[PDB]
């Protein structure tokens, strides 16, 4: 179902809906781009006297156009004429009433409690999982099941916060104590639990190892349980990771990672510098699941403090089995 | 020893001049504005200006990243302010306008936002 | 598990065997002697033309 | 036509050879030089009457593991030097000055074998590469740098075993072992000023290095000629020629029989079999061939030693053209072959470190 | 089915 | 299973 | 040609050297710090202005740097250090100043140790006091000049301070002319300055020149006359020295005085040999040394001791001489190893030492700083001096 | 079956038309290629290049290695000093890649290849092998389709006659070749009509 | 004293173990003294192979390995010589100025030196 | 017998040592006898107190004849 | 335990210059 362009000829009058079939139906909320890679969504929408009249034509797709806006707007009187430049407010009030007239514990991943005829109950999905429900719900603002946001002065990086307690991050709008939320585009803060959102990695570099292969120095140093930067890569199934990690495993050269018992993680295609973190049981780093803004991203921070030019490393919780890598 | 370092990328050298905290390393990688943008086109429900648009806001959201709600309220204006040039290149008041309308129904923004921004542009 | 590449790589191992070899038929250091040649020592200045390099610059233009 | 061994000249290290190629940069009536490639060995030869062979220059490197698969020739633009070039396992160029049998220049960039090389038939400066990592890449020689690099993303999801330039040097193909075929451009807005910037560099004014300038997306991809990997791969004017291990060469274009070739795009998906010259007992991978200068004849080897040499011209071409050529001595296997920059000779050497120098009537 | 079967190979034997 | 790092 | 050739397995060589020198290290030092410069040096200088916390067991002292460099800024360094005395540790650089021409040397007034003083490439040299600069320079921020002098007409490689009187200061350069400067005369602004007094009596460059230590009026200079001239102030004869002497059979280069003695002069050339003399007599050479192997550029008396001395250059290695032991009579295979006069030899810089220094307030610590920007720091084993 | 039959015989019609018209094309090929190339001739006549000759250096080559060659022709074996080339560092394996700063998606899927190439160098790979890449994809790997190829033009002939002699044909055809499966694409191309 | 040399290679393979003509080292022809300093010598200063003892039965024993490991890598700018193209600055190319990044080795802090030079000849 | 191996591997280290040799015994790298556990030598201690150095006994007989 | 460490020296020399009968006796 399409309906050509309001800004060229085929200006076909529809419905507002129409107007709005694909920019309801492609957007991503959870991503706030249009078709974003790591959202796949496909559900069709449940739900969100005495004067004469003026002798003027109404263009085509205007009528789509002042019909969409209607809802929006709920009834404005010269707002809508300063938006559509040539109609006047006494022609618009005509055809608005116009046409009126012609009128086992393991690990998921998030979807929120989306519930018309409840809130977040033994139907919720994240009740049921043990997960905690995000800005996304379906049921009413007081769902319990809900997130409440941290209210630390400005570190939310120990046990004291509940936001580091749990394993999460300070999602902006919850947490306005902390300065999580403040800076449009600014990093300067004090929270040190929001750098995985903002990206404020590290300037990584890339050079042979000591070890096996390739491995990754940081250049200016760090402090214990510090961020250092995201293990990001394709994520995909978990039999699609069966399946490429019996030839990585041919090879004897993964790059896998677990997230969930839902997905994995795989940056031998593509991914960042991290991915060339070398094994060792004595690391100086480690490895986290997050939850952020309601998905598993993977967090490395620091075990220990470390100075310029060292190798990073950490324990890949496995049998051993596989050879040094 | 401290020792020779390579870019990521290209597996070349790295000369100690361009070590140059410039991190090779950015936000907006050089290949997914491309794959997005030719993953636009692969789409059938839908239209040229409409597409054109879906493309520019992708690329200035893939740019600045932003992530939080507030932030799209800035946003809009800050893609107005970038890309009105473009837009005027190619006139897409209709839907440009459509796209605001259509980020009023998640209750991103208010109905100040849109006619804020709108009168950005002209 | 890693090696680390020799910089010696057998394109100036061979001007270590033809030198010696040519040593050994001219001064004999190992055959006609001790594996020491003599003291070596007295000469003190004419000892850098016996092999092509007892020593060289890394610089034979330099700035002072 | 009709050609005569008038020569199989063997070598001693035993190991196979795996390439060899003519040095098409000759002078008019300047005597025929060759080249051959091993498992640590560069050898030179040049070819004499009566299938005479004076052998010139050998070359070798230190490691063992190395093993030379690839060669080809250039020249220095501003000192007429000629220049061979070298790669393998070992995963480097490098270069060759017989004037100065000097290593001159190498080349470290690639994760693993470098399949092959080539040069921009135009611009002797810009050197093609293939490799064993998924990726080609183009680097320039003269200041010694990185221009661009083909693959990741969108493609060559294994590795690599063939590329060529077109006759004009605007366009280049790639042939994978993912059982594809690629295009890609030179000719671009994008990728000629990448190009031409590479030209006008000096790291010596720079805290900021060059930008190699990636390339994810290939220009027409398919999957639908091919059942089995994908050895070599060659040019012929606006038609591409392409084996296998499928005992055929075939001849192709992409969409219609029609459409042009600027005309295509990334969407295209649709190709044209019109060409198809059968021969057999091919059962291995990386068996090349190659045609002359003119593209006026197609040689070919096999895995006992038999050739054949399909006259293009005139050609059905699937009914006709075949022309078998035989000694039962080389009962091994010929990798690659090469004509001369006339058509007057062919060499194929093969897996038992043999050569083999065919010449034609007149 | 035999191709399927029979794999391939840079060498013989 | 393959091989799978845990954290 | 086949010098290139000889000079790459030269390197090669020289690598394993190297590797030997490394492994053999516990086994002829007590400390060595090995740094690595951003850029390479020509000069080193430690300071006086030593401190160290309490409740530690280590110590922290001062380095002068310079900076040769390919076309960027030349800024030199005060850098700081970190080193266990008597009883883990680092060095770190902690200050840095822009430099219009590069550095051919540097030093300090030692009367007060906030002053420096440096040279070009250019004519003139410079003066400054790093209390009125910043930390790091900022490319908006100004350059600090701190002063300009003037008088000569090419660069050189002298420099020297007289530390018995205050403000006095000497030079060299092609120029074949030993200026002269005092400051106290204008602290006003004053930038340029122009000439107290030249000499000539040399003919060919004079490469290094100084004062005597205890003797005010007086210093000694070296060019590259094959010759040695000792001139001296309140004579008023500038192209006559007090006295001449024909040294070495090649040219001449360094140069030092002795801190404890008054009439004892050391001398370094390109005759691949050191010379001293004594005061009284000059045309007495007293004793040589025959171990370099190659043109020598520095020399530098210890304090802490007067038989002792210290010399290096294009060899790459740098020999301490005692005096003690000239005349010993030694086992045969103490020859096989070198004279008994030479104690011992430092042979871990890779390239060629363009400068070195002892310093003060540690006994027998040495910084050498070579061009491949190379900066060790180390105290000789102590067991060889019981 | 019948269908390889069917398709052999429109191929040969198909084959006929096309091949008069493409003919034609070789013939405007062969005329591309002649001033391209001989363009190529041009340049190359107009530029010059110091050929080769053998060693002349008499100096340091006593005692070290050397190389030669046999013949069936009457020919002697040639002695050369074989010349050695300085070494050069090299850097390990890498296979190529894509940088990335967020999480990324790819459902993948059954046969597609890159089809496994282990090697042929110990046992040739694994035994076990076959099974492996077999159980992987099913026992589906790419082209194992009877036919060569699915074009358009034979594609629609082929589902007219098979018609004439919709989807008891198309989702069987499909379900054939690994081009589609199902009909889907198969009524797709029939939308296309 | 006496000294005899065994040649390893492969831990089962030819020997042509040895003799010696004196007390020296047979590569560098020093003459040192006792066990304990020949012994450290040939392990640190010719240390690109390996050496064990139990010096004997006879008192000359000693086993010899080619070593594995050596790290026999050039020590300079590790940039601009050790992929500085075979062109005029490949290896050297010292000749004006060049960087490193700020590097910082500390090689002995102060030693524990003991007397007896044995310690080596127990482990 | 692969003789040619261990030869090839060995001849190495022997061809450079023996190189070093002959370079160390005449311009050394360093001292044998500084080098702690080759303590042996240079029998000596920390005696002279010198300053007053001058014996200047070099008469200098020479002359010349023709 | 015959043949003297002149062995290194018929590693260094392997051949030309060589001789006594102990340097090729020496293996």
């Amino acid at each position: 179902e399409c309906t050509p362009n309001i800004d060229g000829p085929n200006a076909k009058s529809v419905q507002r809906e129409q107007s709005l079939h694909s920019f309801h139906t492609l957007f991503c909320r959870r991503c706030f781009k249009y078709d974003c890679f790591l959202h796949p969504f496909h559900a069709t929408p449940n739900t969100y006297n005495i004067e004469p009249p003026e002798n003027v034509e109404w263009s085509g797709a205007e009528a789509s156009m002042f019909r969409v806006l209607i809802g929006t707007y709920y009834d404005n009187f010269c707002a809508i004429a300063r938006l559509i430049g040539t109609k006047t407010c006494r022609q618009v009030y005509e055809f608005r009433v116009k046409e009126s007239s012609i009128i086992s514990n393991h690990v998921y991943n998030y979807q929120p409690c989306d519930h018309p005829r409840q809130p977040c109950d033994s139907s919720c999905p994240c009740v049921i999982a043990q997960n905690f429900c995000e800005k996304f719900c379906q049921c009413s603002s007081e769902c319990q099941n809900r997130f409440p946001g941290c209210r630390c002065k400005a570190q939310c990086n120990t046990k004291q916060c509940p936001c580091y307690l749990a394993v999460r991050e300070c999602d902006p709008d919850l947490c306005l104590t902390c300065g999580a939320a403040d800076h449009w585009d600014s990093k300067n803060v004090s929270c040190k639990n929001c750098s995985i959102q903002r990206g404020s990695k590290k300037h990584l570099l890339l050079a042979p190892s000591d070890v096996a292969g390739w491995g990754i120095f940081i250049k200016d140093p760090v402090q214990k349980n510090e961020f250092i930067s995201e293990y990001c890569g394709e994520i995909i199934s978990q039999d699609e990771a069966d399946r490429r990690g019996k030839v990585y495993d041919k090879y004897m050269c993964s790059f896998l990672f677990n997230l969930n018992n839902d997905f994995v993680v795989d940056a031998t295609r593509k991914g960042n510098k991290i991915r060339f973190a070398n094994h060792s049981v004595n690391p100086n780093c480690y490895a986290k699941v997050m939850m952020v803004n309601g998905d598993h991203r993977i967090g490395i921070f620091a075990k220990r403090a470390i100075q310029t030019g060292e190798e990073l490393f950490f324990d890949y919780r496995y049998s051993q089995a596989d050879a040094l890598k | 020893h401290n020792r020779l370092y390579f870019h990521s990328d290209t597996c070349l050298p790295l000369r100690p001049q361009e070590m140059e905290v410039d991190s090779e390393d950015e936000k907006d990688p050089e290949w997914l504005r491309e794959k997005t943008i030719t993953q636009i086109e692969e789409f059938s429900d839908v239209n040229e200006g409409e597409k054109e648009v879906m493309k520019l806001w992708n690329l200035h959201v893939m740019k600045h990243g932003f992530i939080a709600d507030n932030q799209m309220n800035h946003a809009c204006m800050l893609f107005v302010e970038n890309y009105g040039q473009k837009i005027i290149k190619k006139n897409l008041c209709r839907n440009f306008m459509l796209h605001l309308v259509s980020m009023h129904d998640f209750n991103l923004i208010s109905i100040m936002s849109i006619d804020k921004a709108v009168t950005k542009l002209r | 598990e890693d090696s680390g590449k020799i910089k010696l790589l057998l394109h100036w191992m061979p001007e270590d065997i033809l030198p010696d070899v040519w040593v050994n038929e001219s001064e004999r250091h190992q055959l006609k002697t001790k594996v020491v040649h003599l003291s070596k020592l007295p000469k003190d200045t004419a000892l850098l033309l016996d092999p092509n390099i007892y020593r060289t610059m890394p610089q034979k233009r330099l700035k002072r | 036509y009709s050609f005569k061994c008038v020569n199989s000249l063997k070598e001693d290290h035993n190991q196979p050879l795996f390439g060899v190629q003519f040095n098409w940069h000759s002078k008019e009536g300047d005597p025929l030089v060759f080249a051959t490639v091993g498992s640590n060995r560069v050898t030179l030869y040049e070819c004499h009457s009566q299938g005479e062979i004076r052998l010139l220059q050998s070359y070798v490197d230190a490691d063992a593991d190395e093993n030379f698969y690839t060669c080809a020739w250039t020249y220095d633009s501003n000192t007429s030097h000629p220049l061979l070039a070298v790669a393998g396992s070992r995963g480097i160029i490098r270069i060759i000055n017989p004037i100065t049998m000097q290593c001159i220049k190498h080349y470290v960039g690639h994760g693993n074998a470098i399949n092959e090389l080539k040069f921009h038939p135009r611009d002797p400066n810009l050197l093609l590469s293939v490799s064993k990592d998924h990726a080609l890449r183009l680097w320039n020689i003269q200041t010694d740098t990185l221009v661009a690099i083909f693959g990741g993303v969108e493609g060559h999801r294994d590795e690599v075993l063939s590329a060529d330039y077109d006759l004009l040097g605007e366009k280049i193909m790639s042939c994978g072992m993912d059982h594809s075929l690629k295009l890609w451009r030179i000719n671009s807005k994008r990728m000629m000023n990448a190009i031409k910037e590479s030209y006008d560099y000096n790291p010596n004014k720079t805290n900021r290095p060059f930008i190699s300038q990636k390339i994810h997306f290939p220009d027409f991809s398919t999957r639908d000629i091919h059942r089995n990997y994908v050895d070599c791969v060659r040019w012929l004017g606006d038609l591409i020629l392409s084996k296998s291990c499928e005992n055929a060469i075939v001849c192709w274009k992409p969409g219609k029989m029609e459409d042009d070739i600027d005309k295509i795009k990334p969407s295209e998906s649709n190709v044209t079999i019109l060409g198809r010259f059968d021969y057999s007992q091919c059962d291995i991978w990386y068996m090349r061939f190659s045609m002359d200068f003119w593209q006026k004849m197609l040689a070919l080897g096999n895995q006992v030693g038999k050739l054949y040499v399909w006259d293009l011209e005139v050609e059905d071409p699937h009914k006709a053209k075949c022309t078998t050529l035989t000694h039962h001595k080389c009962g091994a296997a010929i990798r690659q072959t090469s004509f001369s920059r006339d058509s007057s000779i062919l060499i194929a050497v093969c897996d038992d470190a043999s050569i083999w120098r065919w010449d034609r009537l007149r | 089915k035999r191709p399927r079967l029979q794999a391939q190979r840079k060498f013989a034997q | 299973a393959a091989a799978r790092k845990f954290a | 040609k086949e010098a290139a050739f000889d000079d790459a397995v030269e390197e090669r060589v020289i690598n394993e050297e190297y590797k030997i020198w490394k492994k053999n290290t516990p086994f002829l030092y007590d400390l060595v710090m090995t740094h690595a410069l951003e850029w390479p040096s020509l000069t080193a200088q430690w300071l006086p202005d030593v401190t160290r916390p309490e409740g530690k067991d280590f110590s922290i002292h001062r380095l002068v740097l310079g900076t040769h460099t390919s076309d960027e800024q030349n800024h030199l360094v005060i850098a700081s250090v970190q080193l266990p005395n008597d009883d883990s540790g680092k060095i770190e650089i902690e200050i840095k100043i822009n430099h219009e021409g590069e550095v051919n040397r540097a030093r300090y007034m030692p009367q007060n140790p906030c002053i420096i003083a440096t040279k070009t490439p250019s004519s003139d040299v410079l003066v400054f006091d790093y209390t009125k600069h910043p930390s790091k320079p900022d490319p908006s921020g100004e350059c600090n000049p701190d002063l300009r002098l003037r008088g000569h007409q090419k660069e050189g490689y002298g420099l020297s301070w007289n530390p018995n009187l205050s403000g006095h200061l000497l030079s060299a350069s092609d120029d074949h002319t030993i200026c002269l400067w005092d400051i106290s005369a204008v602290p006003k602004e004053g930038k340029v300055v122009d000439a107290k007094t030249i000499f000539t009596g040399h003919t060919a460059v004079v490469e290094d020149v100084s004062w005597h230590l205890l003797h005010e009026s007086l210093f000694g200079s070296v060019a590259d006359d094959q010759k040695l001239m000792i001139w001296d102030t309140r004579s008023n004869n500038t192209s006559k020295p007090s006295h001449s002497v024909d040294a070495h059979t090649a040219e001449v280069n360094c140069l030092s005085f002795n801190p404890y003695s008054e009439f004892i002069l050391a001398t370094g050339s390109a005759d691949k040999t050191v010379a001293l003399w004594d005061l009284r007599n000059l045309k007495l050479k007293l004793h040589s040394f025959e171990s370099h192997k190659d043109e020598i550029f520095q020399v530098q008396w210890s304090p802490h001791n007067e038989t002792i001395l210290a010399s290096s250059g294009t060899d790459r290695r740098l020999n301490v001489w005692d005096l003690s032991k000239i005349g010993e009579e030694q086992s045969p295979e103490d020859a096989e190893d070198g004279p008994p006069e030479l104690l011992f030899i430092h042979g871990g810089h890779t390239a060629k030492i363009s400068d070195f220094s002892w310093n003060p307030n540690e006994p027998w610590v040495i910084c050498s700083v070579s061009e491949d920007n190379i900066m060790q720091v180390w105290q000789m084993a102590e067991n060889i001096y019981n």
